[PDB]
């Protein structure tokens, strides 16, 4: 009787270990991709390019009538640029005069991968629009399809509707 | 054409900007266009009851108003299609999606455009005739059962500018044109009437011609008739199948029309999955029921909306049937669960309650439901005439009779097939209560039953007579036990037993008893009677002193004719034609009455 | 007389409902017993003793039948349309209740 | 995807209650789930309730102590609440908003699906056919459940309702004349039952084919109404994507009631009959109803919500609008209990609607059918001689009733007391039947046409 | 009790080894996604 | 260390009376005590969360309680339990609670009765007819219940071994009671059969001599555990004796009847109403397990010369 007791914890904590590791293999997987996101920081042109969209992005999801960018402070030569560039497009596609300025007093952290964080003018509202922060968003969002590439299909499911 | 949503507080979305619109207007709310209805207006904001789930709509989202109420999209392909409550195709939507589930927003044209139709036109009309609603400018060939006459929608007239040709034509094409006071008007195969109105018809007129259902239970004791309303009990075990059954397959109506309200996911399947089994001998072919049916489903997790719209929408398409010259007969699966779901609406609507909870209005509703029924004229110059049955069925929680639903019914249906459970159990069908059961109808068939028949009606009478004087003696009997009881009596309990053995009793699961023709049930009726006063004159007029007869004497003197008694329901109509059955009730009636002489 | 004058309550609906239980018992029981002394008396037909046996037990079950019950029900039933009607006045002050904060809140726009 | 940059806001109009209210949030949905960051660090759930122009209004789903107007920060996701589903979620154990408890990692999604889903279309709805066995004579061959339809257990305030379901958790399967499931969700479950179905599963290793939702008395509320939904949506995609048949028990849908009512207080809205929302037919409807055959598919879901009747009245709006929308009941009785007889379930009052077609030949044995009615018409007498008794004596009866007695002692020592370890299939079940219809001679079964007694009586 | 450690040594094992058949492309096609930017205004902007 | 809070204080110390209460109780409860927490009224609680709801307001439930007035007693009933403590001592203590809920009537769909018993794992419920009959303690034993059963069944199964089968017995006994009551009330005991007079007659012993105590006197101010089971012992031990004579000589010439067994050994049954009185702590607990086993002992040997 015992013995079916102890079979039964054995097999029930067997699957939550191997659950456990496949579970490391992802983080893994999402640390790497932090590391190469690190990697492509640290070229101009393309993160300048990165950056174009980002600000973009930022101030169209918050359309407000004054926005603050504050990034890291190396950044600031590149994002620089973007809002230079991004008003013009903005207010073409908006319709709206913005005033947009970039925060020469606060900075983000010196750890953090690259992108920025957008403000309103009272800085009572704020864009997680940050690399790492996109990173994690889309990272899980994608996942069933990350598990189905590294893993393999669900075998016993017919259907996909 | 667009307005756009303020907020939501729950299934209740708020929209700005929508001066434009009528109480109970439809929208579609929303990226994924969630029908609902506007209730409340005030300014240029209006309140919309949305019926599906409204998880997921933004302030700023679009609102598209349509300029139709809750209407009914009426045309060719009506016919063997199964709708939502609200009129959404459930057999394209789970056919052209693939899926398992009805897609939140789902807009699914109630009648395909995909299909070319064969429309001839009346060749009556001509280019510059006059025309008015309700007339008929050609037919559309659906199927060998039923031809779809394509009516002027009511309230239009004019003089015609355009007759389509004999051709194959879809539901989005133009079939005529006509033009009232310099206005044009172009229309196809399809026309739209809101569900709540009634549709017009030139005068409502008596109903005089029976309903003749395949059953000599629910027809010889109580009759119902074309375009009137009864009630159905709706229990587990009270056997409502052979109603549903034998009203659809063998009834005397030309269309029929059943309609769920909000039943019990796994009861809707055994409706959808019985009736496209369910045949009948047409033409000497065995063509399916639902080349002639159509179907309404509503299960009890459909949106609130569709449940109380259901049986309107029933009744809309009973209606647009009925002006086309047909007897339509609508069954309304659960009138109770119809109920509920008006309770449900009149709750989130924060409406004062009445009796048990119910709407005020409940009685209202269910009057003018049921008023709509009947044998009318119809509109348009064919002079046509036409009929709607309702055999709508009722189920209060806890069965009984005091809950407003059921008791408003019964006050208002003139017709109540009271059924039983106990029957059931005793393997007695079609399980009819008899004591419970009535028909005020009586007087308004007597017309008939003159003219055809003659002696249906002393028959009936009789018969009641038999059975309730059955029910008056049990007390005797049961502190008795047949000892101190007359012989007349005697005779009167052995017949009612023949009665509720070999008439009431029918076994359709047999190919002869399938359907009983009238002439055969009064047949049947009048041999059984006919006995019984031959048995009572045989004991009274010989019970004065010295030699009598008895029940007894009887019974064992002509047995033969009283097994020949029990054996009249085994006479097949199919096989054995009107003359033959006909000679050989004669033959058993003048073999019954010479048994009997030779006691005397 | 017409009931049993128990003010309308959810324990007087546990109340009736015990009470109305206990009636249907004693009766089903009552007319077993007059049941198994009717089979008897018929057998012997001490035989005065059983058909005043009878007619007392099926007095009572008569009794219970036509007076205890049928008051009981009456009872019941009143009971429960009170307290459905005690429901519909709260609903009542509930409602204008939220309607009053509703102007409130409007008032403060 | 989305792709868009989440919105965190610092805007506060005031807090409620339960409710923060925000202010100047742009183009918020209804629904949308947002996470509240405190100034002490703190992290907490919510779902916005009501939108009305820029002001946005959220339930927080644990308290809102600490919470200001100040500083407290309120992220928005953009999207609803959507479900991570997965094969590989069977066997783990979760709490009420969807979260591991068992010390196993997040659930790695195959899929999201709204909690909400969509109502079936009945047209390709099919009727429910072959069994269910559970283990449990009492309702295996008196009251059996077929392979799609719904049906409750009714029972009162202190009965085994809870011991009994655990039960049906470990010996519930196929008839077998590695493709069932059970998912099981208790509601406002208190801390020492939670602890009993917890191990009670994992002890006896039935826990490789269950998928075990937990919300506890002390949990929000508010996930207590999403608890059963997200049970639900994982039987639907294990069901009807991935080709087998789940069995649903939803325990404790009272609690499950009490939560609802409290969610529409929180709403402001008048409360209906006995004090409940005037939707909550509805409501329990949506959730019942996400079950049963469909067209094309070899999957299934059965349910068998548990209810606990106030005041053991059936008429109580819980039982009666459940009721209402299934297929039967079970219905536990306090007697059985009180007499020290487990499982306590009553065959006189229970009722399966689709028996019919659960069993028969093909499905369990040919004479499953008849051995159930006679089973009954014994039973029933059995009570009936025995209230007899009490009045006219031992001496007064005759051998028959005498029969009827043994039946009714021996009927529910051996068919109807079981024990929680004991698991009886539809075979043995049938047997014991007939061990006990043997009491009575050819004659007495009334109900079993002479092929079967031919057939099954002897030996 | 070791049969049961073998086949979760060997399930791991599976896991690590089909993980890396494609690791890179995995992360290429995420870094792709995050990399591409494409602004947009909300859909129910009505300017 | 007790709170104290009266009627007329304050409505929101009214509230947070149990909170304080409670928070005391997990306080000593992480010191590896076991902690007992009596409550004198939840009732009054919920009377409190009822009157500040309205003073707030906001949109009320079922007569006039606030919608959550389940969440709050939940809160409080579950912060209780057997629990390993923080810190580095792994000391074990644990909370017990002991809620009341003030009857307006035996109807349990009162909103404060019906969420206590959804969550509450023991319900001790008091009949309203035997208070009037001064039965005390007034317990209905019918229509209360406790969930631990099964959690308590190793410790019996490891201390006494007698128990669990005794308790189970005993449970048999007045239920069938209650069933046999309800006939003889309409019957008068004219017709019943030799066991069914047994076990009115043992219930009636059960009623009065073992499920009665006056917790005044010096004899049952507290009743020791192995005395409860060793009363219990005797009286079904009793019980089985007698449904066995009168059942194993049924059908014969020597028939024994309930009468014959009252008659034969009318001592036994006062020696078992009796074992009330054996006053424990004054006397020792030695004497009293030998005194029971005495009393067993002599029902062997009167049942046998009956027999």
């Amino acid at each position: 009787q015992q013995k079916k007791i102890q079979m039964s914890n054995l097999m029930n904590q067997a699957r939550l270990k191997v659950l456990r590791a496949r579970d490391d293999l992802i983080t893994d997987l999402l640390n790497e991709a932090k590391q190469r996101l690190s990697k492509v920081v640290k070229d101009t042109t393309r993160y300048q390019v990165l950056l174009d969209g980002l600000v973009l992005q930022g101030l169209y999801q918050l359309l407000e009538p004054r926005m603050i960018v504050r990034c890291r402070k190396q950044d600031f030569p590149l994002v620089k640029a973007a809002v230079q560039k991004a008003i013009p497009m903005y207010k073409i596609a908006t319709k709206k005069d913005v005033d947009v300025q970039i925060d020469l007093e606060a900075y983000l952290p010196e750890d953090i991968a690259g992108g920025v964080e957008i403000y309103n003018g009272d800085r009572k509202i704020k864009v997680s629009n940050t690399l790492e922060s996109r990173l994690d968003l889309i990272a899980q969002q994608m996942m069933p399809e990350v598990r189905g590439a590294l893993f393999g299909a669900n075998a016993n499911r017919k259907f996909l509707d | 054409t667009f307005g756009y949503v303020h907020g939501v507080s729950g299934p209740v979305v708020t929209a700005c900007d929508m001066a434009g619109a009528a109480m109970y207007e439809l929208v579609r709310v929303g990226h994924s266009e969630l029908v609902g209805e506007i209730i409340r207006l005030e300014g240029d904001m209006a309140t919309i009851q949305v019926y599906e789930e409204t998880s997921g709509v933004s302030v700023g989202d679009p609102v598209l108003r349509t300029g139709k109420p809750l209407s009914v999209e009426l045309g060719p392909g009506i016919m063997g299609a199964i709708f939502d409550g609200i009129q959404r195709p459930l057999s394209d939507i789970s056919s052209q999606t693939q899926s398992i589930y009805i897609p939140r927003g789902v807009n699914v044209s109630a009648l395909s455009r995909d299909i070319k139709w064969e429309f001839i036109p009346s060749k009556n009309l001509r280019v510059g005739s006059h025309i008015t609603g309700g007339d008929i400018y050609g037919i559309v060939n659906e199927n060998s059962l039923i031809k779809h006459k394509i009516m002027l929608p009511p309230r239009s007239r004019g003089s015609v500018t355009y007759i389509a040709p004999p051709g194959n034509y879809d539901a989005s094409d133009v079939v005529l044109e006509l033009e009232f006071e310099g206005v044009k008007e172009k229309l196809s195969m399809v026309q739209v009437w809101p569900v709540r109105q009634v549709r017009p018809v030139t005068e409502k007129l008596p109903a005089n011609h029976p309903l003749l259902t395949g059953q000599r239970v629910l027809d010889a004791l109580f009759p119902c008739v074309q375009g009137g309303t009864t009630a159905i009990p709706g229990a587990f075990g009270c056997g409502k199948t052979v109603i549903s059954q034998s009203l659809s397959k063998y009834s005397n109506s030309d269309v029929i029309i059943y309609v769920g309200c909000g039943e019990r996911g796994n009861e809707m399947s055994e409706v959808l999955r019985d009736f496209p089994e369910l045949t009948m001998e047409v033409d000497g072919k065995v063509e399916s029921i639902m080349k002639r049916t159509a179907l309404v489903a509503n299960t009890s997790n459909m949106p609130v909306a569709a449940r109380e719209a259901s049986i309107y929408t029933g009744i809309t398409l009973s209606e647009y049937f009925r002006d086309m010259g047909y007897h339509v007969s609508m069954m309304a699966d659960s009138t109770s669960r119809w109920a509920e779901a008006l309770r449900e609406i009149s709750g989130r609507l924060a409406e004062m309650p009445a009796d048990s909870g119910y709407p005020a209005y409940l009685g209202a509703r269910l009057a003018s439901f049921y008023e709509r029924a009947g044998r009318v004229k119809c509109l348009g110059n064919p002079e046509r005439e036409g009929s709607v049955s309702i055999v709508g069925a009722v189920s209060p929680p806890g069965g009984d009779f005091s809950d407003p639903v059921t008791s408003a019914t019964l006050g208002i249906v003139q017709v109540f097939w009271g059924l039983d459970k106990k029957l059931a159990q005793r393997k007695h069908f079609p399980s009819v209560n008899w004591l419970i059961s009535y028909s005020k109808y009586m007087r308004a068939l007597d017309e008939y039953y003159d003219k055809h028949f003659t002696e249906f009606v002393p028959l009936r009478t009789k018969a009641k007579e038999i059975l309730q004087e059955e029910e008056d003696l049990a007390e005797i009997v049961q502190l008795v036990g047949k000892a101190s009881l007359a012989e007349t009596d005697k005779i009167t309990l052995e017949v009612a037993k023949l009665i509720k053995d070999d008439f009431l009793q029918q076994n359709g699961y047999t190919p002869y008893d399938r359907f009983c023709p009238f002439y055969k049930t009064v047949g049947m009726l009048s041999n059984m009677i006919s006995f019984y006063d031959m048995a009572r004159r045989a004991v009274e007029t010989t019970a004065q002193s010295d030699n009598k007869i008895t029940w007894s004497i009887i019974r064992e003197h002509m047995g033969e004719i009283l097994y020949k008694l029990s054996s009249m329901k085994f006479k097949d109509p199919v096989k054995d034609g009107e003359a033959k059955i006909k000679a050989d009730y004669a033959q058993l009636l003048e073999d019954m009455q010479n048994a009997f002489r030779s006691l005397e | 007389k017409d009931r049993i004058e128990i003010f309308p309550s959810r324990m007087a609906q546990t109340i009736m409902k015990a009470r109305l239980k206990g009636a249907q018992t004693g009766r089903n029981l009552l007319k077993k017993k007059s049941d198994a002394l009717t089979l008897r008396f018929r057998q012997i037909l001490s035989f005065v003793t059983l058909d005043e046996a009878i007619k007392i037990t099926n007095r009572r079950v008569n009794a219970i039948e036509h007076v205890i019950i049928p008051r009981i029900e009456r009872t019941l039933a009143y009971i429960i349309t009170e307290l459905d009607e005690r429901e519909r006045e709260e609903f009542y002050r509930l409602k204008k209740i939220q309607e009053k904060k509703k102007i409130i809140k409007e008032k403060s726009e | 995807y989305l792709s868009q940059p989440r919105l965190t806001y610092k805007t506060v109009s005031g807090v409620n209650g339960p409710l923060v209210i925000l202010d100047h949030v742009k183009f918020p949905r209804y629904a949308e789930i947002v996470h509240l960051t405190l100034p002490d660090g703190t992290k907490r759930s919510g779902q916005v309730l009501e939108v009305s122009g820029s002001k946005a209004v959220v339930q927080v789903f644990e308290g809102t102590s600490g919470i200001d107007a100040k500083k407290t920060s309120c992220e928005f996701t953009g999207d609803i609440l959507r479900t991570p589903v997965s094969e590989d979620m069977l066997g783990r154990v979760f709490n009420g908003s969807g979260k591991p408890i068992d010390r196993g990692p997040v659930v790695l999604a195959e899929d999201f699906l709204d909690i909400m889903g969509q109502p079936i279309n009945p047209q390709c709805r099919i009727y429910p056919e072959e069994m269910i066995q559970t283990g449990i004579s009492a309702i295996d061959g008196m009251n059996s459940i077929a392979r799609g339809q719904k049906i409750p257990i009714f029972s009162a305030a202190g009965l085994p309702h809870n011991e009994i379901a655990a039960q049906i958790c470990r010996q519930a399967g196929l008839v077998k004349k590695e493709n069932f499931a059970i998912v099981f969700a208790a509601m406002g479950v208190n801390m020492e039952t939670a602890r009993f179905f917890k191990s009670d599963f994992e002890e006896n290793g039935s826990m490789d084919n269950v998928c075990l939702f937990l919300n506890l008395a002390n949990d929000p509320t508010i996930e207590r109404i999403i608890t059963p939904r997200l049970a639900l949506t994982t039987a639907e995609f294990l069901a009807y994507q991935c080709e087998k048949h789940v069995l649903v028990i939803l325990t404790d849908m009272s609690s499950y009631a009490e939560a609802l009512r409290e969610v529409s207080a929180a709403r402001e809205e008048v409360p209906g009959r006995r004090g409940f929302p005037g939707y909550m037919y509805t409501d329990l409807a949506t959730i019942y109803e996400r079950a049963g055959r469909v067209e094309g598919r070899n999957g299934s879901i059965t349910q068998i919500p548990i209810l606990t009747m106030p005041n053991d009245d059936i008429t109580h709006p819980i039982p009666d609008l459940t009721g209402y929308i299934t297929e039967g009941q079970i219905y536990v009785d306090r007697q059985l209990h009180n007499r020290q007889i487990y499982p306590p379930i009553n065959v006189l009052p229970s009722l399966s609607r689709l028996m019919k077609s659960a069993i028969g030949e093909g499905m369990t044995r040919k004479d499953h059918a008849d051995v159930s009615n006679q089973l009954y018409a014994c039973y029933a007498i059995g009570k009936d001689v025995q209230a007899m008794k009490a009045v006219v004596g031992e001496e007064a009866l005759t051998s028959d009733d005498l029969l009827y007695l043994e039946f009714l002692q021996k009927f529910e020592k051996n068919f109807i007391t079981q024990g929680p370890y004991e698991n009886r299939t539809v075979y043995e079940t049938l047997d014991i039947g007939w061990q006990l219809l043997r009491i009575f001679p050819k004659e007495m079964l009334k109900r079993i046409p002479q092929s079967t007694l031919s057939e099954f009586y002897p030996r | 009790s070791a049969e049961v450690e073998q086949a979760t040594r060997r399930q791991v094992q599976g896991m690590q080894s089909s993980q890396q058949r494609n690791r890179e492309r995995v992360l290429t096609q995420l870094l792709g996604m995050v990399c591409d930017v494409r602004p947009q205004v909300h859909p129910n902007y009505r300017i």
